[PDB]
């Protein structure tokens, strides 16, 4: 089904009333003192704006942001270098280089992401069969220098080792729909 | 052999657009220095003209000459106008690569390659 | 019944007498796919269609009936595209479409996937 | 919500309609943020039987497409004329707010 | 001051998506299409999600339909938000800008909570959809729509009866429906000369047979037809929107075809063909068969095309995408005709333009 | 347990309100203009 | 194959052999296909590797602890299918898709096995057969991998 | 808001004290980038803002896109993100003003 | 039935074909190969010099009203001679359908151009040739749109490199946005996904 | 396991340090390296054997879905003990 | 009309690469080995065109690996052999073409096993 916006069904039927009202419409700007008006209820309203730094925009737990390398309850360090986190980064953003850690397990001798081709999709976490790389709630990390947001392991396992109290609990969230 | 043709039925008739084009380019030159304010003279911008000439005088196949020659009014076009600016002339120069070196103990020096 | 003040598309007027203009247009048609040699398949399909809708304006003079019995729109719509295939009967006398296929392509062509 | 009782009648009157229930802002109609955990379901071809993926497989039910008059092989292109489908059928004016 | 000639070159936001889509896999190329027009994301990756569905012979569910079909109305919200006001803002009227782009971050709220992001949320996939909405959230879109009809009458009562707005769109950029479909536009600006076309009507994609709704249409080819064609159309997509919060059917929200779309995660953690699954599909892709499409939707500035080419190859050998807005700016000299730099600043605006699609 | 979806609740949602409502308001435009007029007269006396 | 587990049971677990240097047995996920008996004994000609047990207790390798120590014995990794027994040297280095293949030559022996050398990143990852019949049999001796 | 902290555009590049690098940049684009960048009249600021424009980001191995600002203006502070929040780009402006608070400027002229 | 599979039709199916015998026996001086596919999405093949005629037939005939141009294409494939296959998607909006005509070309047999028929092919015909080397004959402006103003390769040919040959970057001892060759950080990671396993006999090529 | 060098950098679990010679210790300069002190080799070592009663178990990190995937342990060997892929968990039989 | 053209095909000044890329260039066409790994033969049939390989090194900040060629990543495919020479003359590469290499046919007996007299009588099963 249609319908017509600017189309008049019929014309001609014009009075000297009809015509007083297109004449005070003319000559008192009678449409624009709506508009006016409308400004002016704005005025009296709450502003939509918030105090960032002291009071914030609200979040969910599936919120993607800064990355992180996670640890077992155990301390134990979760990745494995099963190396598919770069398989789908479609960024080719991550680097994994492997190795035994001479205790006789499956490592990483490296981790790293360029954040500058990060372009903080999810596929790395939702990808992930330990859940050990995950992208946190951080928003605010932002550098004087292009070398700073070039993450290596050591960064990456600083970040899960800080935000591991807020990611536990984002997980606990949204498990069961992934 | 046996081939359609693109706007020549024959290499002469194909030099004659070349040379209507280098014709061309060597009278858009002395605009071109000074509408955008280019800081090399007339002399090295028409001789960089005939080295991107020269640069194809090996081929014979008519069709390749005329789509060179398409290319070329392509850019006199872009140049003849300002739609390019000082930093596209003055790519052709290579005013920032160092020259590669054309003998082999240099090349054997620095890289590995040929 | 009416002429309609408003057809709802914009730069087409509205042809105060149609079942004329119709008429003229497909009656031209007609006369002209005569020059088209028999065995061609244009001529024919062509001909069907103007016979058919020739008798849909012969039959209905309403202009709403004939709409809806004329599936094409609007009557101006209609004309319009009366007025198209008339140009392409023209051009396809040009062409000589009829013909047999030339030059049938390479084998390895429209092979996919490859 | 804070509207003093006389600036919610000048902003109602200046704007035009009542603006106090339809509000820019949300104080407590909204989803609270901290909910119950789900369960979801689950999808057909959980069967446990009676469900093997050559029967229910649709990547693999496709055929190289079909051809007409193929130059290659020797296929042959009264009869009457064709559209590529019935014409599309005329649309109806609306009935809620035709004339808007 | 008047305009004899336009010259648009483009080719600023030309990046290269469709080489790098033929270097990607298929999921791995979903996001390109969010940054493709970057104000109507979701329905960018509906379309190829339709698209690489086709190619596979695979249907999603009925659920996840319908979620794809409000969120596509959500970005013709998004984006109709975003035409008007910035239109406005070009023509110097800038105080809608600032009231519903608070509605939009609502929208956004939305999309960072079904997704994690509240722009490129890569939640149309092509096997259905990839994470079931939380609890609490149709009621938020409720409590949204409500009122979104009184925001929108706000706008229409400060720039619709105006006489410079009227003065400043109307006798605009006046079309020809012949001349329309000879350029190649789409969507409104067939409309608002008064083509009678919407693909969500003659060739529906996901439930739109199954949901109501009319289609605005203009009499005269103007600005301001066109403008009013796209309030009207955010009126409607608030009305499928209600339709599709009362109808929300529960089931899985993905194909259940562990080949095309990936398992659940604790299935892949005590399965073992699940977790093959899981591998191969992060890694490798899932191998279209050969073939091609080319499938089109209603965008909300036109049809949104996608001409895939395909192999038995996990990754797209070919994938052009046409962008509604290529035709409109190619039009844009003919528009322009007898207009001065302000009408064609006016003639910019109303093509609902944007330059992702357009250079990609 | 038994599943949990978001569907919709029971008995659907209120009517959300769509069509355009801009309420036709003001005085007639005899009165506008005699509101002037008189304004004008008392002035110039 | 199909897409879905209809199994609800318990697993098994089978124990580990310590063959040597090279071949890592992770012998948990050993599918019972016996390509590897048959090629050390009609190809590395040993007959120390059979089967011990029956049903899904029986257990490939040896009876005991023996070093499958032989100049044709790398071949086994790339025979078995499943990765009961991989490489130790490329142990968790790399993944199939990151590498680069190219076909060289052997350089050890005299016998020209046509070979691929698999880099990763501008390196060496691991060493695998060519298909020639004349030469290599898809066979290659364990120096050269 | 911005105009909550001073900060409120301009359309010229002459009556602007800081460009905001808000998208991809190509290789058509930054001869015109780096023009308005000069015609900015010092002290003049950048900020990079996206993956695409801290380095090349999605686009990066692209024939068609300058893999980073970084080598056409000189970038004063890096915002991460595809998309950066809003909340995140405005956390990077006010680390520009406190990068500015602590300029020293006219110390180090007394102590030529 | 089935849900997890797409439905499908058969009307559609017959219709197409039945148009493309249409065409077929109505324009065989060009057409070449007709076919439908699983998909019902009707797809006819020409010769390059059946380019105008084709397209103002399916403009301009009565029943066919393909007067609206959705994309125009190409596609390199390297293996075949005339190696560009060049598409073009249309719709009626009178029968409410769609029509794909193909032809093909190479760098050195370029093709008649279609403003004469469609307004809209000008841009796209410029994009072609910018993209892949198809000169169009008798095009009004024929200049690039997306490639830069000093740029040598038509980048989505299938033989370029994803990455190029040149890179940009200012210099201060000329004060311009330079141009030196390519140099890159981190090596484009090639993967190599393909499965050894014929996952779809239907499209099983025989030697 | 964070010993430093005798060039004074701390290593880390990679044992990575840049030599004395290598001219890449600059950017450490009005700067430090980022290393992480918690070693997971060391952790996981201060970390007992859960003793069983069967041959044949089965690990997931603890809490189901929020772990690794399933895997099972022979534990028929007594010189040595089980082992874990994901984790490190050592287990035994009595 | 037609014309009569004598000379080889050559592109490569359309082609807008450098001189460098295409003289010293090298080009192996070939199809590839099977992965022994994988019992598998569909990553054949299908020839292919890669090039030769040049200098990659360590990146001095991470280790990253580096390049100053861009056909380092390039891989072609052609259905048949001549096609892919074709290819290569057209576009000016030297190339070197490895001939197809097929597994010889070969008599399987499940019945040889089990032999009197023969050496193949296997001591398992
Ligand atoms: C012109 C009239 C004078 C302004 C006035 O007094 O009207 C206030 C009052 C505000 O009404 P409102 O918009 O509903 O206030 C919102 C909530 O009350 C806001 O609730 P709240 O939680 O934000 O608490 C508000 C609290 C906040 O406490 C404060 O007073 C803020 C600090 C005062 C300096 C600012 O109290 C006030 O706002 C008192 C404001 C009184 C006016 C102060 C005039 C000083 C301006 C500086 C002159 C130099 O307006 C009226 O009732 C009369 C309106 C007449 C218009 C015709
Ligand atoms: C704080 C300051 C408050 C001042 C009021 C601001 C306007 C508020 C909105 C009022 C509104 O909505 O009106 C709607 C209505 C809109 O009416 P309408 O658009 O629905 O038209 C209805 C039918 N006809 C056409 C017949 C009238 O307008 C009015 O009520 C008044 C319009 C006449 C205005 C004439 C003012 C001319 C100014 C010059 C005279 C001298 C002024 C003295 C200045 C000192
Ligand atoms: C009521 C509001 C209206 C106010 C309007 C009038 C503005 C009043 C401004 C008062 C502050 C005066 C300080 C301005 C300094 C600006 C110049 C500057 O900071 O550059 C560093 C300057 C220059 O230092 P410099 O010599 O080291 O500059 C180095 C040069 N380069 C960059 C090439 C290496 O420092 C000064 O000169 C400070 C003394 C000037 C005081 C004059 C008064
Ligand atoms: C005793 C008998 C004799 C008595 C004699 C007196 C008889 C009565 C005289 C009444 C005349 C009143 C003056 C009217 C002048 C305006 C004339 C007019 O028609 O409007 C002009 C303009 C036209 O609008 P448009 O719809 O396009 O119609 C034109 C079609 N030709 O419309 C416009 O101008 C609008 C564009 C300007 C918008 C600017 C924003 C205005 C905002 C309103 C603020 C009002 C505040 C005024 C306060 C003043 C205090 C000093
Ligand atoms: S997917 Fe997870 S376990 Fe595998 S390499 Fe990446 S971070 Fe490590
Ligand atoms: S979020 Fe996406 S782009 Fe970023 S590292 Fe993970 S997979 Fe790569
Ligand atoms: S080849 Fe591998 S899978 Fe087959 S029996 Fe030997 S160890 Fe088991
Ligand atoms: S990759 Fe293959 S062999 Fe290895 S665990 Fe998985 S299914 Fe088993
Ligand atoms: S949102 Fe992402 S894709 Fe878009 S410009 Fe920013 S970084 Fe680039
Ligand atoms: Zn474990």
């Amino acid at each position: 089904t249609y319908k017509y916006v600017n189309k008049k069904e019929q014309e001609s039927e014009v009075d000297m009333k009809s015509a007083t009202d297109n004449a005070a419409r003319i000559l008192m700007w009678t449409e624009l003192i709506r508009g006016l008006g409308m400004t002016l209820s704005y005025l009296f309203r709450e502003p939509a704006t918030i105090n960032y730094p002291f009071e914030k925009g609200p979040l969910s737990p599936r919120f993607r942001g800064e990355h992180a390398l996670r640890r077992y309850p155990s301390g134990e360090e979760r990745c494995i270098a099963c190396k598919l986190c770069e398989a789908i980064c479609p960024a080719q953003a991550i680097t994994i280089e492997a190795e035994p850690r001479a205790d006789g397990s499956r490592r990483t001798t490296r981790y790293d992401i360029d954040m500058t081709k990060c372009i903080y999709c999810g596929f790395c976490q939702e990808a992930c069969p330990v859940d050990a790389i995950v992208e946190g709630p951080n928003f605010e990390f932002s550098t004087e220098t292009h070398e700073e947001l070039l993450y290596n392991k050591e960064k990456l396992l600083n970040n899960g080792d800080k935000w591991e109290a807020e990611i536990a609990a984002n997980i606990q969230a949204d498990y069961l729909y992934r | 052999t046996s081939v359609k043709p693109i706007f020549s039925r024959d290499l002469n008739e194909a030099k004659r657009r070349v040379r209507e084009l280098y014709r061309a380019w060597y009278r858009e030159v002395p605009n071109t220095v000074h509408l955008m304010q280019l800081d090399i003279t007339v002399k090295q911008g028409r001789d960089k003209v005939r080295e991107m000439f020269m640069k194809n005088a090996h081929v014979t196949d008519p069709r390749v000459v005329d789509l060179l020659v398409i290319k070329g009014k392509m850019e006199l076009q872009e140049t003849i106008k300002v739609w390019k600016q000082r930093t596209h002339v003055m790519r052709f120069f290579h005013e920032t690569e160092t020259p590669r070196p054309k003998d082999f103990l240099s090349k054997f020096y620095m890289g590995h390659d040929p | 019944g009416l002429l309609k003040k408003t057809t709802g598309l914009v730069g087409l007027a509205v042809c105060d007498t149609p079942h004329e203009r119709l008429t003229i247009l497909y009656t031209k048609t007609l006369d002209i796919l005569k020059h088209f040699p028999k065995h061609a398949a244009y001529r024919k399909y062509t001909e069907q269609i103007t016979n058919e809708k020739l008798d849909m304006v012969k039959a209905e003079p309403d202009v709403k009936k004939l709409e809806a019995l004329l599936q094409g729109g609007e009557v101006e719509e209609v004309i319009l595209q009366a007025e198209k295939e008339l140009s392409l009967a023209r051009k396809m006398l040009k062409w000589k479409p009829w013909e047999p296929l030339v030059e049938e392509p390479p084998a390895n062509q429209w092979k996919w996937p490859i | 919500a804070s509207a003093t009782r006389v600036i919610q009648k000048l902003r109602n009157w200046a704007s035009g309609q009542d603006l106090q229930a339809k509000l820019q802002l949300r104080y407590q109609e909204i989803a609270k943020r901290t909910q119950p955990p789900p369960k979801l379901p689950v999808g057909p071809s959980h069967k446990l039987s009676n469900n093997y993926y050559c029967t229910r497989d649709g990547r693999r039910e496709v055929v190289p497409p079909s051809i007409i008059m193929s130059s290659q092989k020797a296929l042959v292109s009264e009869k009457k004329a064709v559209t590529p489908a019935p014409p599309m059928k005329r649309w109806e004016l609306s009935k809620d707010q035709p004339y808007l | 001051e008047m305009v004899r000639k336009c010259d648009p070159h483009i080719g600023l936001l030309h990046r290269g998506t469709e080489k790098l889509i033929e270097y990607k896999t298929y999921l791995q190329a979903l996001p390109y299409f969010d940054r493709l027009d970057y104000v109507s994301m979701m329905c960018n990756e509906q379309a190829y999600s339709i698209a690489v569905e086709k190619l596979l012979n695979i249907q999603p569910p009925p659920r996840a339909q319908w979620i794809r079909v409000l969120f596509g109305e959500i970005t013709r919200i998004l984006n109709h938000i975003m035409a008007v006001t910035t239109h406005a803002l070009d023509i110097g009227a800038m105080t809608p800008f600032f009231w519903m782009f608070e509605e939009r971050e609502k929208m956004f709220e939305f999309y960072e909570r079904v997704s994690g992001a509240r722009m490129h949320a890569a939640y149309i996939r092509p096997g259905g959809v990839h994470q079931d909405l939380p609890l609490g959230l149709l009621d938020d879109i409720y409590e949204f729509s409500k009122n979104f009809s009184l925001r929108i009458d706000e706008v229409e009562e400060m720039l619709t009866n105006n006489r410079i707005w009227r003065n400043r769109t109307v006798d605009i950029g006046v079309v020809t429906a012949e001349d329309a479909l000879n350029y190649g536009f789409s969507g409104v600006m067939l409309r608002g000369s008064g083509i009678q076309w919407d693909l969500r009507k003659t060739q529906p994609y996901d439930v739109y047979d199954q949901v109501e709704f009319d289609v605005p249409i203009g009499s005269r080819g103007d600005c301001y037809d066109r403008y009013l064609c796209r309030v009207e159309e955010m009126r409607q997509s608030l009305r499928i929107i209600e339709q599709c919060l009362n109808k929300m059917p529960p089931g899985e929200i993905k194909v259940d075809d562990a080949k095309v779309s990936p398992p659940k995660r604790a299935e892949m953690k005590t399965s073992m063909e699940s977790l093959i699954h899981h591998f191969k599909l992060y890694t490798e892709g899932y191998q279209v068969p050969p073939g091609a499409t080319y499938t089109a939707i209603e965008a909300p500035k036109g049809e949104f095309g996608v001409y895939l080419v395909s192999d038995g190859s996990s990754r797209p050998y070919r994938c052009k995408i046409k962008a509604p807005g290529f035709a409109h700016l190619a039009g844009l000299d003919k528009m322009s005709k007898g207009h001065m730099l302000a009408d064609v600043v006016a003639i910019i605006g109303t093509q609902d333009i944007v330059f992702g699609e357009i250079d990609r | 347990s038994k599943v949990k979806q978001d569907m919709p609740p029971p008995g659907g949602y209120g009517p959300i309100d769509y069509k355009r409502n801009l309420p036709r308001r003001g005085l007639s435009g005899y009165s506008m203009f005699a509101v002037g007029i008189g304004a004008l007269i008392f002035g110039y006396w | 194959g199909s897409d879905r587990s209809r199994f609800l049971e318990g697993k098994r677990a089978v124990e580990d052999k310590n063959i040597g240097p090279l071949v890592k047995t992770i012998m948990t996920r050993c599918i019972q296909c016996t390509r590897c008996i048959r090629f050390a004994s009609e190809i590395a000609g040993v007959d120390d590797l059979g089967t011990t047990g029956r049903g899904n207790d029986m257990q490939v390798g040896t009876y005991i602890e023996k070093m499958f120590m032989s100049e044709l014995s790398g071949n086994v990794i790339d025979i078995c299918p499943v990765g009961a027994l991989t490489s130790k040297p490329y142990a968790f280095t790399a993944r199939p898709w990151e590498t680069r293949k190219t076909e060289s030559i052997d350089v050890m022996d005299a016998v020209g096995s046509n070979i691929v050398v698999s880099t990763r990143t501008g390196e060496v990852m691991r060493i695998l057969p060519r298909m020639h019949e004349d030469i290599n049999e898809e066979w290659i001796s364990d120096k050269t991998r | 808001d911005m105009d909550r902290f001073g900060v409120v555009f301009r359309a010229s590049p002459r009556q602007a004290d800081v460009m905001i690098v808000a998208g991809t940049l190509t290789n058509k684009m930054a001869p015109a980038l780096r023009k308005v960048y000069d015609q900015m009249p010092e002290p003049r600021y950048v900020v990079s803002m996206g993956s695409c424009a801290n380095g090349g980001g999605y686009y990066h191995y692209s024939y068609s896109v300058v893999r980073g600002c970084d080598r056409i203006v000189p970038v004063d502070i890096y915002v991460p993100g595809c998309p950066p929040t809003a909340e995140a780009l405005l956390y990077g402006i006010l680390q520009l003003q406190r990068k500015i608070k602590r300029e020293q400027k006219l110390k180090i002229w007394y102590r030529r | 039935k089935r849900p997890t599979v797409r439905p499908r039709s058969d009307v559609t199916h017959k219709q197409l074909s039945a148009f493309g015998e249409y065409v077929a026996e109505i324009l065989p001086k060009y057409v070449q190969q007709v076919q439908v596919s699983c998909l019902d999405e009707l797809e006819i093949c020409i010769h390059p010099d059946g380019v105008i005629p084709t397209l103002t037939f399916l403009r301009d005939h009565t029943n066919a009203q393909f007067k609206s141009l959705a994309d125009l294409t190409a596609v390199d494939v390297p293996t075949r001679q005339n190696r560009f296959e060049i598409v073009y998607n249309l719709l009626s909006l009178r029968f409410n359908s769609r029509i794909r005509v193909k032809t093909y070309a190479d760098e050195l047999t370029p093709i008649d151009s279609i403003v004469s028929v469609h307004i809209a092919a000008n841009w796209y015909e410029r994009e072609v040739w910018d993209m892949f080397g198809v000169f169009f004959f008798n095009h009004p402006d024929l200049r690039r749109i997306l490639t830069d103003y000093g740029f040598e390769g038509h980048p989505f040919r299938k033989d370029f490199p994803l990455t190029g040959y040149v890179e940009l970057r200012y210099d201060d001892e000329v004060k311009r946005v330079v141009a030196e060759p390519v140099e890159l950080a981190q090596e484009f990671r090639k993967f190599d996904l393909n499965s050894p396993w014929e996952a779809f006999p239907a499209y099983r090529q025989p030697p | 396991g964070v010993q430093v060098s005798p060039s004074g950098e701390k290593i880390t679990h990679t044992g990575q340090v840049y030599d004395e010679k290598d001219y890449r210790r600059v950017r450490f300069v009005d700067r430090q390296k980022e290393v992480n002190e918690n070693f997971a080799i060391d952790l996981i070592a201060q970390q007992p054997v859960n003793e069983v009663e069967h041959r044949i178990i089965a690990c997931d990190g603890g809490g189901g879905a929020l772990g690794h995937p399933k895997v099972y342990i022979n534990l028929d060997k007594e010189t040595k003990t089980g082992t874990c892929g994901y984790c490190g968990l050592q287990f035994k039989q009595h | 009309q037609l014309i009569t053209v004598d000379e080889k095909l050559d592109i490569t000044t359309l082609t807008g690469v450098p001189e460098e890329h295409i003289k010293t260039r090298k080009v192996r066409i070939f199809v590839p080995a099977r992965n022994n790994m994988q019992s598998g033969v569909n990553n054949t049939k299908k020839w292919k065109m890669e090039f030769d390989t040049r200098e990659r090194w360590e990146n001095p900040l991470m280790g990253w690996a580096s390049t100053a060629d861009p056909l380092s990543n390039m891989v072609l495919t052609f259905s048949a052999k001549e096609d892919a020479i074709a290819f290569a003359e057209k576009n000016g590469w030297s190339y070197d073409v490895e001939e197809k290499k097929v597994p010889k046919p070969k008599s399987k007996s499940y019945g040889a096993n089990f032999s009197w007299n023969k050496r193949t009588r296997v001591s398992t099963k």
